[PDB]
Formats: C-alpha cells, sequence, structure tokens
C-alpha cells in the first residue's frame, strides 16, 4: 500500500489501476441504431464529445440528464434509469418515479363504501 | 393483552462481477493467449454472476414494490389515542427514516475496499435507501388510513377505531369490547411500542442474519483475495519474475498449474455464490408473502404472523432486509366454569346460536368464547334441535322468552 | 450448445481431434497428450452437471408453487391476500403451457366511490346499539345500516343491532332512534 521513498525520507502511497467494464445501453434495433455508453465506477475525468454525465454507478456519454421522473425502462443503478423518447428522438437519464403521489382524506366520522363492482 | 413482536428476514445481498484475465493473468501478453486455449469457463461464470445481480435486483422489487400509489398521512396526527410517533418517519432527520429505522442503521455496521481492485467489482443495487424507505411510508399511511381496503382495490378511508372494531370482529370478539376498552388498548400498544424500540438495542445479537450476510460476502471476497497469491505446486507466485527468469518452454508449464489452481478457486467461488443466491431468493420470496398476507390484510394462519391472533403488522426497512412489526391479540386472566352441550326447556333441546352456556354455580348464561361477557339465555341465543333424549350431558334450564311476558302484560 | 462447442477444445494439447493425435504419435507420449484432453472434458462434464442441479432445485420449488396454486386457487377459494390475483378472490381457471401451467384469477374489485358520516354506535334509551353486521352510515339527514363491501342502506332496526350497555362509555356515540317493528302492529291491532 505505500512505500519509503529510498533517497528522500518520504511516505508514498500507492493506489493500483483504475479500470472497470464498458457497458451499451441500447434500444431495440428496429427502433434506432444510437446508444449510450457506461463506464462503471470511474470519474469520468478517466474516460479519455459532451454529454457527459457522472453518476453514482459511473461516468454515462450519450445521454442527458432530465430533471423529470418516469417509469424506469432501462435500470443504470442508483435509482438512475435511461429511456428512449422525445423532448427529435433521443436517449435520456433520469431518476425513477415511484408512483403517482396520493392523499387520502382521513378523519374521526369519515367513511368511504363502494357503490359499484 | 396486547403484544408486539419482531421478525427479522433478509432479502437480498451485495451484487459482484469478475473478470476473465485480470484476476488470472495480471496483465501479461502470453499468459491471455494461454487462458484463450481452454475454453469459456469465464463467459459462463460471467453469465452467472450477471444472473445472479438481476436476481437480486428483482428480489427487494418483488418485496416492497407493492403500492399502486405513494400514500401520506394527514399534516394532524391523531388516531384514536394510537400514538404511532415511532414508525413514521421524521422530517427533522434529513433522511425521511423513523427512530426504528435509524436504530436498524446503526446497528448493522456494513482498507478492505482497495484490496479488492484485482478484478473484483461491486455493483451498487438499483433501489437506493430512500426509495426503499418511501415505499415502507406509502405502505405505513395505507395501512393505518385505509386499512386493508388498499390492498385489494383503491383506498377507502376508515377511522382507526372502528378498524380495529373491525380486526376484532375477524378474531371472534365482538366489537364492544373494543370501544369499552379504547383507553387501556392505546395505552397497551403505546407501552408495547415503546418497550420493542429499546428491546432490539439491549440486545446485540437480534440482527443476526443481516450481520451474517455481510460477513459471508466479505469473507468469501477476502480469501478470494488471499487464494490470488498461492503457489499451487509452482515455484514462484508472481507472473512478471517467473517470466522474466526462465525461458518461454519451461514458463509455459510453469505458469499452467497457476492458470488451473486460479480456474478453480473461480469456479468455487462462483458456485458458492450460486447457493447463497438460492438461499436468499427463498428468503425474499417468504419475506414478499409475509409483506402481502400480514400487512396488506388479517391472517387465519397459526403462528405466521407473529404468536397469538394476528391483529396487524407493521413493514421497516433495514440493511439488505426487512422487519415486520406482528401486533397481536393475546389473552390473560382466566376463570374456570361449569359447562353443558344444550339446555332442556320443554322438551327441547336448546343449542348456542354462537358462544358458549356457562355457570357460575346457581344460574346459566351464554358468553362468546374468546371474552368472558355473560348474557341471559334467550329464545334468540339459541336455537331449537331435536328433542331431549339424544344428547347426553344435556341439563334442567329455562329459556325467557322476551314476547310472551309482554303480551300477557299489556293486552289484558 | 456450450457443452458441444466446448468439446472442440485442445486444452493445452496439439490437436482437439483424438484420431489426428492417435495416427500422429507413437504411444509412450500420446497419452500425455490425450491426458489433458481427458482432464478437460471431466472438467466440463462436472460443470454441466452441477449448473442442470442447480436449475433442477430451481425448478422443483416452481413446481412446488405451482402446485400449491393448484390446489388453492382453483379447488378451493383462498382468503389469502394477493395470492390468487389481485383483489377479493373468485375463482381461477388452469391452462397448460409449454413446460409450465398458466393460471387465470377472477377476482371482485370496487369501483365507484362515496364517502358518508359514520358513528361507532347509536344511542336510543340510554342504551348503547351496535350494528351486528355491517355499519352506520348518514347522507347528512338520516342514518342508516349497511354493508361494508356494498352500498345498500336499511333502516336501524332492533334486529339489525344489539345492546351493549349503557350511553355514557364510548366515545363518538350519536342520538338516534332504533325502529322496533313489533309494537307499531301491537299498538294498531290489539285495539
Ligand atoms: C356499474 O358499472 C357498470 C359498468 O361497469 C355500469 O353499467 C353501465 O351502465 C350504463 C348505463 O345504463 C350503460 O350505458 C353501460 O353500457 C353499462 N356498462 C356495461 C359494461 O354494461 C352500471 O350502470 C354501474 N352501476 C351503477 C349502479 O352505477
Ligand atoms: C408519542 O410518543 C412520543 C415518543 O415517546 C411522544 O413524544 C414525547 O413527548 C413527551 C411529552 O412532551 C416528551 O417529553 C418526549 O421527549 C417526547 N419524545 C420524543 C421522542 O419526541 C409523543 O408525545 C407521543 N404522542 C402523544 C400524542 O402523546
Ligand atoms: C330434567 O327435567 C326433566 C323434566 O321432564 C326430568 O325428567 C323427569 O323426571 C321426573 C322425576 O324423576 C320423572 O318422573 C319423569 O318421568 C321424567 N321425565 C322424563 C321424560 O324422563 C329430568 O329428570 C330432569 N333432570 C335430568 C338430569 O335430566
Ligand atoms: C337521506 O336519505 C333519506 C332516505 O329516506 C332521504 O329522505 C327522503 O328524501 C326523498 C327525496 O326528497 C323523499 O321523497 C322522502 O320522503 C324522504 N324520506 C323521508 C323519510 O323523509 C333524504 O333526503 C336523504 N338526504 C339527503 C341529503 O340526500
Ligand atoms: C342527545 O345527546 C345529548 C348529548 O349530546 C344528551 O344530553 C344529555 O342528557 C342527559 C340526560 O337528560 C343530561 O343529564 C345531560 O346533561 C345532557 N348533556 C348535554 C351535553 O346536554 C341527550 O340525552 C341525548 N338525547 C336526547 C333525546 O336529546
Ligand atoms: C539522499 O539525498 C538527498 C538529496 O537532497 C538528501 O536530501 C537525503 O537526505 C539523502 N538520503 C538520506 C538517507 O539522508
Ligand atoms: C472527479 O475528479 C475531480 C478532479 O479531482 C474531483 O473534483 C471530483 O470530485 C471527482 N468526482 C468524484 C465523483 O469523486
Ligand atoms: C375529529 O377531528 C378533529 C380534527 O382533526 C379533532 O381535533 C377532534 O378531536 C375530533 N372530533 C371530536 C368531536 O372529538
Ligand atoms: C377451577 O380449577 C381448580 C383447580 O385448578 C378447582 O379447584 C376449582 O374447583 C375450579 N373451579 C370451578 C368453579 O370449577
Ligand atoms: C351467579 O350469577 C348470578 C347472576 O344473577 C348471581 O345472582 C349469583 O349469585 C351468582 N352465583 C354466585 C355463587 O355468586
Ligand atoms: C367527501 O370528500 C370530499 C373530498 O374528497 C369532501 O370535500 C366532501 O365533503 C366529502 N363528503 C362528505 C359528505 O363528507
Amino acid at each position: 500500500d505505500a512505500v519509503r521513498d529510498p533517497q528522500t525520507l518520504e511516505i508514498l502511497d500507492i493506489t493500483p489501476c483504475s479500470f472497470g467494464g464498458v457497458s451499451v445501453i441500447t434500444p431495440g434495433t428496429n427502433t434506432s441504431n444510437q446508444v449510450a455508453v457506461l463506464y462503471q465506477g470511474v470519474n469520468c475525468t478517466e474516460v479519455p464529445g459532451s454529454n457527459v454525465f457522472q453518476t453514482r454507478a459511473g461516468c454515462l456519454i450519450g445521454a442527458e440528464y432530465v430533471n423529470n421522473s418516469y417509469e424506469c425502462d432501462i435500470p443504470i443503478g442508483a435509482g438512475i434509469c435511461a429511456s428512449y423518447q422525445t423532448q427529435s428522438q433521443s436517449i435520456i437519464a433520469y431518476t425513477m418515479s415511484l408512483g403517482a403521489e396520493n392523499s387520502v382524506a382521513y378523519s374521526n366520522n369519515s367513511i368511504a363504501i363502494p357503490t359499484n363492482f | 393483552t396486547i403484544s408486539v413482536t419482531t421478525e427479522i428476514l433478509p432479502v437480498s445481498m451485495t451484487k459482484t462481477s469478475v473478470d476473465c484475465t485480470m484476476y488470472i493473468c495480471g496483465d501479461s501478453t502470453e499468459c491471455s493467449n494461454l487462458l484463450l486455449q481452454y475454453g469459456s469457463f469465464c463467459t459462463q461464470l460471467k453469465r452467472a454472476l450477471t444472473g445472479i445481480a438481476v436476481e437480486q435486483d428483482k428480489n427487494t422489487q418483488e418485496v416492497f414494490a407493492q403500492v399502486k400509489q405513494i400514500y401520506k398521512t394527514p399534516p394532524i396526527k391523531y388516531f384514536g389515542g394510537f400514538n404511532f410517533s415511532q414508525i413514521l418517519p421524521d422530517p427533522s432527520k434529513p433522511s425521511k427514516r423513523s427512530p426504528i429505522e435509524d436504530l436498524l442503521f446503526n446497528k448493522v455496521t456494513l482498507l478492505i475496499c482497495a484490496q479488492k481492485f484485482n478484478g473484483l467489482t461491486v455493483l451498487p443495487p438499483l433501489l437506493t435507501d430512500e426509495m426503499i424507505a418511501q415505499y415502507t411510508s406509502a405502505l405505513l399511511a395505507g395501512t393505518i388510513t385505509s386499512g386493508w381496503t388498499f390492498g385489494a382495490g383503491p383506498a377507502l378511508q376508515i377511522p382507526f377505531p372502528m378498524q380495529m372494531a373491525y380486526r376484532f370482529n375477524g378474531i371472534g370478539v365482538t366489537q364492544n369490547v373494543l370501544y369499552e376498552n379504547q383507553k387501556l388498548i392505546a395505552n397497551q400498544f403505546n407501552s408495547a411500542i415503546g418497550k420493542i424500540q429499546d428491546s432490539l438495542s439491549s440486545t446485540p445479537s437480534a440482527l443476526g442474519k443481516l450481520q451474517d450476510v455481510v460477513n459471508h460476502n466479505a469473507q468469501a471476497l477476502n480469501t478470494l483475495v488471499k487464494q490470488l497469491s498461492s503457489k499451487f505446486g509452482a515455484i514462484s507466485s508472481v507472473l512478471n519474475d517467473i517470466l522474466s527468469r526462465l525461458d518461454p518452454p519451461e514458463a509455459e508449464v510453469q505458469i499452467d498449474r497457476l492458470i488451473t489452481g486460479r480456474l478453480q478457486s473461480l469456479q468455487t467461488y462462483v458456485t458458492q455464490q450460486l447457493i447463497r443466491a438460492a438461499e436468499i431468493r427463498a428468503s425474499a420470496n417468504l419475506a414478499a408473502t409475509k409483506m402481502s398476507e400480514c400487512v396488506l390484510g388479517q391472517s387465519k394462519r397459526v403462528d405466521f404472523c407473529g404468536k397469538g391472533y394476528h391483529l396487524m403488522s407493521f413493514p421497516q426497512s433495514a440493511p439488505h432486509g426487512v422487519v415486520f412489526l406482528h401486533v397481536t391479540y393475546v389473552p390473560a386472566q382466566e376463570k374456570n366454569f361449569t359447562t353443558a352441550p344444550a339446555i332442556c326447556h320443554d322438551g327441547k333441546a336448546h343449542f348456542p346460536r354462537e358462544g358458549v352456556f356457562v355457570s357460575n354455580g346457581t344460574h346459566w348464561f351464554v358468553t362468546q368464547r374468546n371474552f368472558y361477557e355473560p348474557q341471559i339465555i334467550t329464545t334468540d341465543n339459541t336455537f331449537v334441535s331435536g328433542n331431549c333424549d339424544v344428547v347426553i350431558g344435556i341439563v334442567n334450564n329455562t329459556v325467557y322468552d322476551p314476547l310472551q311476558p309482554e303480551l300477557d302484560s299489556f293486552k289484558e
């Protein structure tokens, strides 16, 4: 992990190579041909054309982050999923939407009873 | 007596991946050409580990993701005097987690990260902790706001004391028992929650299963990295020194044993991970079934959702697992009496419509099974079936008619 | 397919064909040429059998679940929540499939909703009236009793409710009149 320099009396820490896996994110080959590229568990300063996003899973190239939330289609991870949609057509990455937000009007003297099935 | 117990179930483990060349060959060139001649072992290992990781991602989805919509509690919090502050999330903390979930997160303890840089990669889960906590909060809000109605169709509002009356009516106790003892049951429930809050904190061996899962994964990866530095009957355990000291025609046969040893170690690791994945799948299926039955409804199965007659269950998230809080009804202080199977009044046998015939020693009453509530034996509490000479153990008594004296007083 | 592809490897030998090796060299090192092929093929066979055993262990659990679902959902009505489909279970039908079974679950789902005002008990003559089965429902003016899963209002009579205790212990009790079906017929026909 660490060594002493033999000439100057100095601590040096050693960290091995970054490496990692590369994955490709695509829709069906009849829908489109453009793809996105994921480099797993690396920082985006070590990857070498814009649209480069940093994720807890890794570095994503070829997809743009959108603040909207949708259902997950192609899962990357850490709550991040990608999809192919318009905005003409492009691959986007977003945070998962768990579902529609609902409020139930609870009260101490109110009940709801179905009238049809 | 109202009792509240725990049950801890693991749901998933860590997702891992390994490289073909990097683990077996330390970036050597001729080592790759020698490994290429063997075949396609690491293709099968890669497919097996990818399937394991996908299965582990599906395991948490099958348990927590069971609600259609995300529910919230009303801003005012008064549920019939029942006090749910220990399980609802606290907005003051930046992570919306209950004190129980914070205690479970702090109890499980997750240089060794830099050692796993020889081709081993740990992949993050698809669902993070906040998202699982949002599922848990939605399930809690649905089960304390709408009862079991949201698990079947759309959520229907109902007051919580009336929901408790419905749950009592499902275990054989009439609903007047609750409404006459509301404060006592609320106090018992609050005391049970207060005791179970620090019951987990007092004993350090309660969360054994999740710690066992993380320790098994850690020691498996650790012993794989240990075995990477073995010799397997060769002159050296490092490739760069052995290739640079002998000529290739002997270096080839000398490193072939290293190839075989590291390959066999990889096969053993993959097989052990597959067996552990099968066990974790079985545990996750059990947890999903328990979430579907105990939380979204009332279960008639004996000793399934806790000890005693089941009333409710509450889910909590834990590192690589789920914790069920089972609320059950337990009987208490007993009294014995003399009983009879039937009552003979006018040559007709009278059987109880529901309940049991009881006597203190002088008079006879009929009461419900799970609670002492004596009532006068009338003609509406019993039904007539047959004569008096066929049932053994039948006794002498009278049955009050609520109809005859009203007529013989009012008509005359 | 992977087993058959792996059959054509060398495993460090001079050739992948047994007859080619056997017609090429003399025995006393042709045997050590073919021993590596033997080791590779035994390793391949053991790997295949282990994978098949694990997959069969998974298939057994799937088949046990299918048999349990056939016994419970098809041959009877199941009260287990979210076992035989979503909603209140009614029926199930089996169909065969290549290496599997398909269950068609027929269930009951509530559709249209209305809210009312509710009370836990009814006070009539200083006595509490609890529902025999159902729930007390007010549209705004009068009070009815109805079953839980369907709206069917009925007049609160003395046969729909039962008496338990006085009118001082239940929180949320309301005033109403419980109609006795007995006394008007006996106040009309006796006189
Ligand atoms: C319950 O819902 C059903 C549909 O699920 C309603 O039936 C519809 O009735 C209208 C009015 O007569 C017809 O135009 C539709 O064709 C019917 N639909 C079907 C599928 O038959 C029914 O009326 C509803 N019941 C109540 C009491 O509102
Ligand atoms: C529900 O339980 C909580 C936790 O015991 C109660 O909060 C406590 O309230 C008392 C009285 O003000 C304080 O001294 C404690 O410090 C509080 N505890 C915490 C953890 O905040 C809460 O009052 C209960 N709810 C009701 C309505 O009684
Ligand atoms: C319960 O009541 C019946 C009322 O008929 C009793 O039976 C009679 O008992 C008297 C007194 O011994 C006899 O003279 C009658 O012949 C009996 N009648 C019949 C039909 O057997 C009966 O003894 C009472 N006690 C029990 C324990 O059954
Ligand atoms: C609540 O339901 C009752 C059912 O009796 C309604 O009262 C009836 O209303 C109809 C429609 O005007 C009249 O024809 C009947 O004579 C009423 N019955 C009685 C006994 O007075 C009542 O209107 C409903 N309330 C609301 C707000 O809809
Ligand atoms: C209706 O409910 C009220 C309470 O809301 C009852 O009023 C009480 O009646 C008793 C007996 O007459 C009095 O001692 C109490 O002082 C009353 N309480 C209040 C707050 O006024 C009433 O009895 C119920 N019934 C009727 C027919 O009005
Ligand atoms: C080696 O030389 C450098 C030259 O600056 C000196 O600083 C260092 O102290 C020398 N080595 C030792 C062991 O002192
Ligand atoms: C990537 O490296 C840059 C440059 O050092 C650093 O500022 C940044 O925080 C790093 N990103 C992550 C996610 O660690
Ligand atoms: C019902 O609800 C209100 C508002 O939440 C609450 O304060 C009140 O105590 C309840 N009503 C009565 C009559 O107790
Ligand atoms: C209750 O049981 C005890 C022994 O446990 C017995 O002595 C007693 O008589 C019983 N009481 C009645 C009323 O039968
Ligand atoms: C049994 O209960 C009745 C209820 O009226 C009571 O009169 C009788 O005294 C009780 N028996 C004893 C032994 O107390
Ligand atoms: C039913 O609920 C709505 C809101 O969902 C509310 O405005 C309305 O007053 C409720 N109706 C009754 C009769 O309580």
